[PDB]
């Protein structure tokens, strides 16, 4: 996406802080939990049935860890979203048949854990900026799709 | 479709907010209006500034309102009605604005109180801000 | 949320529909699988050639399952338990997969009752299947 | 959208047969039915508050014919949506706030208009290639903003 300089360092400074080894299996977590029909996908990631179960299964963190360093790529080739995206994109919409409705769920998902992890330093202005980036991951993923 | 679980779960998460109900509700406005600009257009009448005592209000209302939701889980058409009635009938409210919103409650929520933010209570409120927002945005008088 | 208008008008416009229950819903599938064919992996057992007498005897389960959710308009969770109980814990099917079919079950309809299909019997039969479609993917057992 | 000749040819036999004076105020006027917050966009209209209103409004029919040659220019240019549709879609998404969601539930309307209208003449197979369109028009029309 294209935000500002401004938008740019929101983003950065507190990205700096994240946790990369609890942080995407637990959106991807959430995302199991919240929205239970993306379960499907993830047949073979061991059982998804309860809560705790995703929360804690293995996999789920192992895979929201190349989730989340997938958005670390993302932040860093921030104005070749489609570029950085196209093997995501071809992957996800084509191999694995994902709904790309699916892809604004996952970046809303981190947002709020974003929000949990940090608190009153999620600011609403530092929110709507990584609202563009999680809109622009969402698009991007859906390029050769769309 | 709330289950007993989701029930227990939001009845559980919503007193746990209490007081700070008006407090949350304004920030979840300000966040939206913030994050997504669009929804700003609802509110032309609104000082929609960074202090306004009106957002705080109308913050106020908006919790008020979910809490008389929690209240009646097992009947939101019929305590509904009225605020159907205007966001449906009178504001044509386009449901994309109940989501942002609901997802800008859910940011908040998590942002004050992360120890009952847990995923099962996220799940469970979603659900519920997916109920309370198709009512709104049905027509049923 | 249905009003009374929309029962009426679902309940006029559904023994309309009548026998030819079993052969709408088939079309209405063949339809999905036709404009939107990553709906077909949903269906890998099924022969999903054009003839299909499988196709054809699920397209009489569908049609069956939504006379089972006119009789019960008041009801709808507790009478698509079941069925809920499969879509939502079972088969994971994404909701925008109720979308495509419902929409295609519309365009079925419209092409075969043009005179029942009023701007008004179409409002009321999306909001329907849109509610049948909320429970089948909610899970609340 | 590219759809192939043979899906140019299923969509252009029936769209020679179509009555541009009825389809679009029809397809407008059951959108405006169906989905009720899309007549927060149209106040000026007059009066939509009943089935009929809307229905038999001379505005919605007018405007509703504009949406559909509309949607005939689409239909002469259908290998670059993007730029026939650059002006619409500042248009739409700019100067009147319409949220691209809308884009996908117009062109489902009219769909089921054409159903409507042709019957078992719109077979599935028409269906399908008249979605690539409505998909097109629809994401095309929402390309400066996305
Ligand atoms: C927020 C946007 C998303 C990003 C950036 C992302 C990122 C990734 C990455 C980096 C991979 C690894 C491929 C490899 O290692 O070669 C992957 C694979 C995969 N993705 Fe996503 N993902 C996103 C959303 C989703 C969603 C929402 C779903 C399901 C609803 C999904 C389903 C999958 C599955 C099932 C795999 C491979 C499973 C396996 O072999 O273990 N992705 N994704
Ligand atoms: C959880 C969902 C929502 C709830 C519970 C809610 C609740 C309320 C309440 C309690 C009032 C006024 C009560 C009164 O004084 O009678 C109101 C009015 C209003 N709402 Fe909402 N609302 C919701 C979502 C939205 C959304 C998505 C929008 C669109 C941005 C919106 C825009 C408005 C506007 C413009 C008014 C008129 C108030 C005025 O003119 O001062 N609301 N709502
Ligand atoms: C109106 C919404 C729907 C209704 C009422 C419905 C109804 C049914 C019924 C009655 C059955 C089997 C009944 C039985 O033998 O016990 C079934 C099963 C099934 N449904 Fe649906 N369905 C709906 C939507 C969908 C959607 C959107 C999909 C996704 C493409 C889907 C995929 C399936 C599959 C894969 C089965 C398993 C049947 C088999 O294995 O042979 N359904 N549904
Ligand atoms: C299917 C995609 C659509 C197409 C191709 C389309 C086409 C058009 C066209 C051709 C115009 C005329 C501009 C002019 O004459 O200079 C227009 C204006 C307008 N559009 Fe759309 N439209 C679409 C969907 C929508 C939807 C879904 C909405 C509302 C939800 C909407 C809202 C409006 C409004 C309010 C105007 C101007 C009103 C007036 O001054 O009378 N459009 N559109």
């Amino acid at each position: 996406v294209h935000l500002t300089a401004e938008e740019k360092a929101h983003v950065s400074g507190l990205w700096g802080k994240v946790n990369t080894e609890e942080v995407g299996g637990e959106a991807l977590g959430r995302l199991l939990v919240v929205y239970p029909w993306t379960q499907r996908f993830f047949e073979t990631f061991g059982d998804l049935s309860s809560a705790n179960a995703i929360m804690n299964n293995p996999k789920v963190k192992a895979h929201g860890k190349k989730v989340l360093s997938s958005f670390s790529d993302g932040l860093k080739n921030l104005d070749n979203l489609k570029g950085t995206f196209a093997a995501l994109s071809e992957l996800h919409c084509d191999k694995l048949h994902v709904d790309p409705e699916n892809f604004k769920l996952l970046g809303n998902v981190l947002v709020c854990v974003l929000a949990h992890h940090f608190g009153k330093e999620f600011t609403p202005q530092v929110q709507a900026a990584y609202q563009k980036i999680v809109a622009g991951v969402a698009n991007a993923l859906a390029h050769k799709y769309h | 479709v709330l289950s007993p679980a989701d029930k227990t779960n939001i009845k559980a998460s919503w007193e746990k907010i209490g007081s700070h109900g008006g407090e949350y509700g304004a920030e979840a406005l300000e966040r939206t209006f913030l994050c997504f600009p669009t929804t700003k257009t609802y509110f032309p009448h609104f000082d929609l500034s960074h202090g306004s005592a009106q957002v705080k209000a109308h913050g106020k209302k908006v919790a008020d309102a979910l809490t008389n939701a929690v209240g009646h889980l097992d009947d939101l058409p019929g305590a509904l009605s009225a605020l159907s009635d205007l966001h449906a009938y009178k504001l044509r409210v386009d449901p994309v604005n109940f989501k942002l919103l609901s997802h800008c409650l859910l940011v908040t929520l998590a942002s004050h109180h992360p120890a009952e933010f847990t995923p099962a209570v996220h799940a469970s409120l979603d659900k519920f801000l997916s109920s309370v927002s198709t009512v709104l945005t049905s027509k049923y008088r």
